[PDB]
């Protein structure tokens, strides 16, 4: 889902175009200024929180299940701006990096930091080896999705 | 006021010719409307920042005390919404600066001010002054500096303030310049253009903080600080 | 149109002024400012705006009393 | 993200905008103005209100005063106003 | 205070408001084409500007018959200015008349030479004192007897405004003097 | 089967969608006024990240305000009472069906459940053959592109 | 619509007292030399901007100025015009500016 | 006929008054609209909007 | 450089008049006659009015309507000043000084009243 299903949602078909509702009652000139979007490669970070102070760091499963956070990971996109307008400037192109949201992580999957770490490791993170994962945590309740 | 209704039974519901089942919903609390259309606004605010729901409560009572007073309805209502936003980010202990509420919004830095000003007037209360302490933290985490560093600058920011090495300079540049005398005392350094694109300010005006406290760098470091490059050797920009 | 509409408030004013004298069509224009609107405009006043005018007032030969026609 | 515009960098594109010559309109010649309701009345009977103000770049109020004074208005549909200079 | 009469050191007048009406109705257009060392903008602002060297003035006149003038070192060479001014004006034909002069504001100024701590004096009257250092860099002070502005700085200088009369100053200078003495460096 | 994956991108899809709208609407509004645009403002990030937040907390699905009526109790807590719970709560698998009264066909054992679902193991109470267990052996495809 | 100022120069005088000679002898009508005088602001304006690529610096003593119907009005004392290959000096000029 | 107040004890739950009977709350439409609709008599009656 | 510029100049508005006079039927030697004659050119009281106490605070009128001195039609950018001192910054340009004919795009300034 995340490695294929949500890039292909983001390029799959939503250009907007908007066309300025300018040279009323009086025109001609060479204006109605005219703005494009399009949307490139998705990007998703490692689970992270943000504490008050501003200061985000990394979140682990389970501090997020005794403070009852919402353990998920900030997803960022590619956005453009395109004015080709219609005449005198065609080639005004900027690109973007951006926060759009944030992605609710399942236990362990490939996008959850545990997965990397031994059994030595996870065992200092106080996380059970032996636990299987693939179940989210939401506001610090385990939820799992029934098939 | 009242309850909602809404479509769906397949249908009769009249629109008997025309193609509107029943009737149409009606609006109820217009004169608050855009006082709920503030409270969006205020969460929308607050999440690009990631904010703590505490703060969007305290932002969101201290609006309703401004509306309810109607001492300042003649002003950009947006303006409102992220002064209080500002205000209460500071009571609760953990200020963002004027520069870093201007962003997410669309208000300008002047109007946000004094809107702040008025309202400071229109409540009859006032807040406690920013310290050097309160923003060393955040900057010194954005860029990803090792803790014993972060330390080191905080002490820096503390006895630069001690020793009253700076009266003419605002704290945040001050917190600024210390940061880069820190990182550029570890095997980070991260460059005035980076560290300027964290807090804000000018880098210009680093440069200038910088020079003014360099005269004083080794008695501004901990003593127990594990130093990279020593202060004799300290680059000069 | 415009032109013609002038006429009439100037008019308009003559008879709030209390008095509704007629006047000839080049003294309009002159009092009008409108003297150099050209010979095709005055020949359209003259063969529409003054003739097929629902409620000019021709007296002592000349053209009066315009805004109104209802109560006298 | 957020580095800071402290003052907006479309906002200000668009204070530079107005920073050429803005905010203030004739009202104030009047007569001239006259004439290019006069004019504009030429091209057609019936106007909206939004097409006099592109046209005439005076404040509303006035130009309502003025069209009290030579003229009547005319609304349909949706408060669709066009106002006219009773022709006849 | 005789007792300290070294805050006697009389904060010099910098800038004066006053504001005086012709009493008849003008013409700026026609004013500006005529008269010289004035300028008119009215697609950007409604009154003209006018500019005398004299007491170093200038002054801004409105088509209702009312101006504005501003500059003076002091309030007589004030009334001297409104009235230069308001004799070019009769000097242009127009029916001048010195009507309704009156004083708006005066501006004071003074260095107490001396460097103090801006934390304690913003702790200490909390209550009135507003200082946002990352914005401003002065400390503004709203007293609310003379009701007068105060702008302090790290260096001593200090500026003061509102004022309707040049003892309100004094007296506003005179009783936070002894403050500022007391948060000294 | 759909699974987390595609039980996910139902979702996304239409909260990202509903986001794009959103944008068009702020867009406009920046060119109504007099123009003042900040491309960075006009994301309402809260739109995803508090949209997959709430609905696969509660175990709703989707638009809350209308659509809730079959595809409700898809996502649950993760019971934990023992270890077992756990293993078999995760590969549990559920039939969507009427409710308070249905006898039929869809309940009984069908024989190409061999070797896929388990033979018993189903609740005791009233879902009786409704909600099953994935045998231990078997798996899902996650499907890919056909070109 | 090019700026009529540029007729009150010598240049635009001598073309204006041009013709005025060619009305005197009733050559030509009133209105054609209008026409002829609204074209040599066109292609005088054509020239400053097509040719005309020079530069000039200024300081001096400001003596009177004006400003009205967006046109300003100056008359500067002991003015000097400084030039990187000259140097031009004048005890009073007239400055007129529009926009 | 409106129905006492023992009928609909809201259920505050916490908070305090957070806990106006949603009848209630449909007899408060109620009201609000024959408030209207006799406002709308008294004012300048319609037709279809009265229908 | 700057007679070319006037030369120019004449090339262009004889040039382009040309069309005009012959839109007249007027004759070419008119034309020439105004190229060559143009070319021979080129080269109480105290609260009503104390206001008489101020009388004589005038300066010379001198400095306007004679023009003794030289002139300058040019155009003007932005014009900027600070309290007695001013800064101009003009474009376009040209300039008659003691008798010869200057010419500038662009032209940033600085003066004192």
């Amino acid at each position: 889902f995340i490695q294929m299903s949500v890039q292909r949602i983001v390029e799959d078909a939503p250009p907007i175009d908007l066309q300025a509702e300018a040279q009323h009652a009086s025109g001609e000139v060479e204006e109605p200024p005219r703005y494009l979007l399009k949307f490139e490669q998705i990007y998703l970070s490692k689970p992270t929180h943000w504490e008050r102070d501003g200061a985000p760091s990394p979140m682990m499963p389970n501090e997020a299940r005794l403070r009852n956070l919402t353990y998920s990971a900030p997803l960022y996109v590619d956005i453009t701006k395109t004015v080709i307008k219609e005449g005198e400037e065609q080639l005004q192109t900027q690109h973007q990096k951006t926060f759009i949201g944030k992605i609710p992580i399942m236990l362990r999957s490939t996008y959850c930091l545990l997965n990397g770490l031994t059994d030595r490791d996870l065992c200092e993170l106080n996380e059970c080896p032996l636990d299987p994962g693939g179940y989210f945590i939401i506001n610090g309740s385990e939820k799992v999705l029934i098939a | 006021l009242s309850t909602m209704i809404g479509k769906g039974t397949g249908a009769a519901s009249f629109d008997e010719f025309g193609n509107s089942k029943y009737q149409n919903r009606r609006t109820m609390s217009s004169s608050d409307r855009a006082m709920m259309n503030a409270f969006k606004e205020i969460t929308t605010m607050a999440d690009r920042i990631n904010l703590p729901r505490n703060i969007v409560d305290r932002t969101n009572n201290l609006f309703k005390q401004v509306y309810e007073q109607k001492s300042l309805k003649g002003r950009a209502n947006d303006a409102i919404a992220s002064a209080c936003l500002y205000i209460a980010c500071r009571q609760e202990g953990v200020p963002r600066t004027f520069k870093e509420i201007c962003a997410v919004s669309r208000i300008s830095k002047k109007e946000i001010g004094r809107c702040f000003k008025l309202i400071l007037k229109a409540l009859e209360t006032s807040v406690d002054l920013i310290t050097t302490g309160d923003f060393m933290s955040r900057f010194c985490s954005n860029l990803c500096l090792p803790k014993q560093v972060q330390m080191a600058a905080t002490h820096i920011a503390r006895k630069a303030v001690e020793l009253d090495l700076v009266p003419g300079r605002s704290p945040i540049s001050v917190a600024a310049a210390a940061i880069y005398m820190a990182s550029q005392a570890s095997a980070e350094k991260r460059t005035q253009k980076e560290i300027g694109d964290i807090a804000g300010v000018a880098d210009v005006t680093i440069r200038q903080s910088y020079r003014l406290i360099y005269p004083r760098a080794p008695d501004l470091f901990p003593t127990d600080f594990k130093f990279d490059t020593p202060v004799d050797k300290l680059p000069q920009l | 149109f415009g032109v013609l509409a002038k006429i009439v408030n100037y008019m308009k004013t003559r008879h709030q002024r209390g008095d509704t004298h007629p006047l000839t069509l080049d003294e309009i224009l002159d009092e009008t400012q409108h003297l150099d609107i050209g010979l095709k405009q005055k020949q359209w006043l003259m063969t529409e705006a003054l003739v097929n005018n629902p409620k000019i007032e021709v007296i002592d030969g000349k053209y009066a009393f315009k805004p109104k026609y209802n109560v006298r | 993200t957020n580095y800071k515009p402290v003052a907006n960098h479309q906002y200000n594109i668009e204070y530079e905008r107005k920073k050429k010559e803005d905010g203030k309109r004739a009202r104030a010649d009047k007569q001239h103005v006259l004439d290019m309701l006069f004019s504009a009345f030429e091209k057609h009977q019936y106007y909206n209100l939004k097409d006099l103000v592109d046209i005439t770049k005076q404040p509303v109020v006035y130009l309502k005063e003025i069209l009290k004074e030579i003229g009547v208005q005319n609304v349909k549909g949706i408060h669709k106003n066009t106002w006219e200079l009773k022709p006849e | 205070t005789p007792a300290s009469e070294s805050s006697g050191i009389v904060p010099q007048l910098q800038n004066i408001v006053s504001t005086v009406n012709l009493g008849c109705k003008l013409d700026l257009k026609t004013i500006a084409l005529r008269a010289r060392n004035a300028e008119y903008n009215p697609k950007r602002f409604a009154a003209v500007i006018m500019r005398i060297r004299e007491p170093r003035t200038t002054a801004l006149i409105f088509s209702s018959g009312k101006m504005v003038c501003t500059g003076a070192k002091s309030e007589e060479q004030s009334r001297l200015a409104a009235r230069k001014y308001a004799r070019v004006v009769q000097k242009l034909g127009f029916p001048a008349k010195f009507l309704d002069f009156k004083i708006q504001n005066m501006v004071g100024s003074c260095d107490v030479k001396f460097p103090i701590r801006l934390e304690g004096l913003v702790l200490t009257h909390q209550q009135f004192s507003s200082y946002e250092p990352e914005l401003f860099p002065g400390l503004i002070y709203r007293m609310i007897k003379p009701r007068i502005v105060l702008l302090i700085f790290v260096s001593g200088k200090v500026v003061l405004t509102g004022a309707k009369v040049r003892a309100e100053i004094y007296e506003a200078f005179e009783n936070i003097y002894p403050i500022l003495k007391g948060f000294r460096k | 089967l759909d699974l987390a994956g595609p039980l996910l991108a139902f979702l996304f899809r239409g909260m990202f969608k509903n986001l794009l709208k959103e944008v068009r609407i702020y867009a406009q509004k920046f060119i109504d006024r007099g123009k003042d645009f900040n491309l960075e403002l006009a994301i309402k990030t809260r739109i995803i990240s508090d949209g997959l937040k709430y609905s696969l907390a509660t175990g709703n699905w989707g638009d809350q305000k209308k659509a809730h009526q079959a595809r409700a109790g898809v996502s649950q807590v993760l019971n934990r009472l023992t270890f077992a719970s756990t293993l078999s709560h995760l590969r549990r698998l559920n039939s969507p069906i009427g409710r308070d009264g249905k006898l039929a066909k869809p309940r009984q054992l069908h024989n190409t459940l061999w070797g896929m679902v388990c033979p018993a193991e189903t609740p005791e109470g009233h879902a009786v053959g409704l909600v099953k267990n994935l045998a231990l052996m078997a798996y899902i495809s996650v499907g890919s592109q056909p070109s | 619509m090019a700026y009529q100022l540029y007729r009150n120069t010598t240049l635009g005088n001598s073309l204006q007292e041009s013709l005025d000679e060619l009305i005197q002898s009733q050559q030509i009508t009133p209105q054609l030399a209008l026409q002829v005088l609204l074209q040599f602001d066109k292609a005088i304006n054509a020239a400053l901007a097509q040719r005309v690529r020079n530069r000039v610096n200024f300081r001096g003593s400001l003596n009177t100025y004006r400003f009205c119907d967006n046109v300003w009005t100056f008359v500067l004392n002991d003015v000097e015009f400084r030039e990187v290959t000259e140097l031009i000096k004048v005890d009073k000029v007239k400055i007129v500016a529009c926009d | 006929p409106v129905p006492p107040l023992s009928v609909r004890p809201a259920v505050v739950m916490q908070g305090s008054a957070r806990n106006q009977d949603d009848l209630t709350h449909k007899l408060a439409d109620i009201v609000k609209i024959n408030n209207q609709l006799r406002r709308n008599e008294q004012n300048g009656a319609a037709a279809h909007v009265i229908a | 450089t700057v007679p070319k510029l006037y030369r120019s100049v004449i090339e262009d508005v004889i040039n382009d008049v040309r069309d005009i006079f012959l839109d007249d039927g007027v004759d070419e030697q008119v034309l020439m006659e105004l190229k060559t004659l143009w070319e021979n050119k080129l080269m109480g009281q105290v609260e009503e009015e104390p206001l008489n106490s101020e009388d004589d605070v005038s300066d010379e009128e001198g400095q306007e309507l004679f023009d003794t001195e030289n002139v300058v039609v040019c155009q003007y950018d932005k014009i900027h000043r600070s309290k007695n001192k001013w800064k101009f910054h003009l474009k376009d340009g040209i300039m008659n000084l003691n008798g010869r004919d200057y010419i500038f795009s662009k032209a940033i300034g600085d003066a004192e009243w």
